[PDB]
């Protein structure tokens, strides 16, 4: 109850910190992924 | 237009779909066997066990 600690040096610290901000954007295709190159299959794709 | 199925397309930019290449030619490409293998022995045989 009487007794304190008071600091007499210091120093100075550098530290990293790393933070992700974005990713990767990507474009699907329903055709030439589902189907293919195929008529027939793109016909009935036609009602999705 | 048909790729976002309207008639009024707001300004910007956009991903299509493939609706520009067709195929119009046929390429059969099969062995060249000419012998005939007898349906008429098979089948029309003289007895079957
Ligand atoms: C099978 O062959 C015999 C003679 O070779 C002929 O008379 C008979 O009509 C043939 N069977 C059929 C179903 O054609």
């Amino acid at each position: 109850n009487n007794s304190i600690a008071i600091p007499t040096n210091f120093s100075i610290s550098v530290t990293t910190e790393v933070m992700p901000v974005s990713m990767a954007k990507t474009s699907v295709d329903c055709t030439m992924y589902i189907c293919g190159d195929s008529l027939e299959c793109s016909n009935l794709l036609l009602q999705y | 237009k048909c790729t976002i199925k309207n008639f009024n397309v707001n300004k910007g930019i956009y991903q299509t779909s493939n609706f520009r290449v067709s195929p119009t030619q046929e390429v059969v490409r099969f062995p060249n066997i000419t012998n005939r293998c007898p349906f008429d022995k098979v089948f029309n045989a003289t007895r079957f066990p």
